[PDB]
């Protein structure tokens, strides 16, 4: 499932913001 | 009327903005207990004002890290503007004021914790929940769009829940007045517009694509473009194709194909009727603008409070010692702070 595939990611935590 | 008191509200923020407060309290008036959240160029704290006994959050960056990151005429604007406003949904600045090393900006506590923490707990947000928190969203860039300000950074991190379950929006640290286009890459890969990401000079429409983002990570529990690197989030996101849940509602997957629109003579908050398309969508036929705006909706969540400086709805973050330099960095450089 699309939300089992977002769970196993490695960008659930707080995301950084891009400077550039 | 929304003209009238958005014209009221123009003239109230270009006094500030043509002459902002600086220099507005001393660190040492501040008791500092625990931080609540950092970034790449500091941390925010808990604080507690000496002779009031009022509770503040204390953004606190370091110079020099803003200087390595070439951030400076960013934190100018961050704090230019965020004086110079005033919106219900927006976090309030009380003070702010710099040291040898570091600037600081005071501002309310808003004891709720993150929208992100509780949509991750929770795992996704039902539809009107949803709707209460995009209706807030809405009016608050209608504010900022009307005064030439461009947020640039949306996202669940950046949305504090407050006391009576009423969103807050923080960090303005991309925020910016422009006339016209610009063309700085920043925000955060997910929320990302495509004319950002393929460098084309962009606008305030960028805020109503991640309106789109956010919507959907509220309603889904996931944001429509995500991968483990940046670099295939941008290919996502330029692909601009989305799939939608299956518990997606008809009208909220209308909603979304408007506002996640790659062409920007059709997305929604752009076009003729700018805010108006969205406000007076289906998905919003329910929401009483006027309702949200006075804050006599009831909240669908409401925080635990178990007592004033309480940072329960927080996250614990390492600690570090506040030290203060014998001598002024980048004093140049953050002069007008
Ligand atoms: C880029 O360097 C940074 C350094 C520190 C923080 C941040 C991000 C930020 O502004 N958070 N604010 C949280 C906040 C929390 C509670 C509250 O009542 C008000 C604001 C960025």
């Amino acid at each position: 499932t699309t939300y089992a595939d977002f769970i196993a990611s490695g960008r659930t935590g707080r995301r950084n913001a891009i400077h550039d | 009327s929304v003209k009238e008191f958005l014209a009221k509200a123009k003239e109230d923020f270009l006094k500030k903005w043509e002459s902002p407060a600086q220099n507005t309290a001393h660190l040492d008036q501040f008791e500092r207990i625990k931080t609540l959240g950092t970034g790449s160029f500091g941390r925010v704290m808990l604080v507690k004002h000496k002779e009031t006994g009022n509770h503040y959050a204390m953004k606190i960056l370091d110079k020099q890290k803003v200087v390595k990151l070439k951030q400076i005429e960013h934190t100018l604007n961050e704090k230019r503007i965020l004086q110079a406003v005033n919106f219900p949904f927006l976090v309030k600045l009380e003070f702010s004021f710099k040291d040898n090393s570091n600037l600081y900006m005071v501002m309310e506590y808003v004891p709720g914790g993150e929208m992100f923490s509780h949509l991750r707990r929770i795992g996704r947000f039902s539809e009107p929940h949803a709707r209460f928190y995009a209706a807030q969203i809405v009016l608050t860039f209608e504010y900022l769009h009307s005064l030439d300000l461009i947020y640039r950074d949306l996202k669940p991190e950046n949305l504090l829940i407050d006391q009576q379950g009423y969103i807050q929006v923080t960090d303005f640290g991309f925020a910016k007045r422009v006339k016209g286009r610009t063309w700085t890459l920043c925000g955060t890969p997910e929320y990302l517009a495509p004319e950002i990401i393929l460098s084309k000079g962009y606008n305030k429409a960028v805020d109503w694509w991640a309106l789109g983002v956010l919507i959907y990570e509220m309603a889904a529990g996931y944001p429509p473009f995500f991968a483990d690197q940046p670099i295939q989030i941008y290919e996502k996101i330029v692909s601009g194709k989305v799939r939608f849940p299956s518990h997606f509602s008809s009208d909220l997957k209308d909603l979304l194909r408007n506002l996640l629109q790659v062409d920007l003579t059709k997305r929604f908050g752009n076009l003729k009727n700018g805010v108006n398309d969205i406000k007076n969508h289906k998905w919003f036929a329910t929401t009483d603008w006027i309702a949200i705006y006075q804050r006599k909706v009831e909240a669908p969540f409401i925080p635990k409070f178990k007592g004033p400086g309480d940072t329960s709805n927080f996250d614990d973050y390492e600690e570090e010692e506040i030290r203060v330099s014998i001598n002024e960095k980048c004093g140049k450089e953050f002069s007008e702070f």
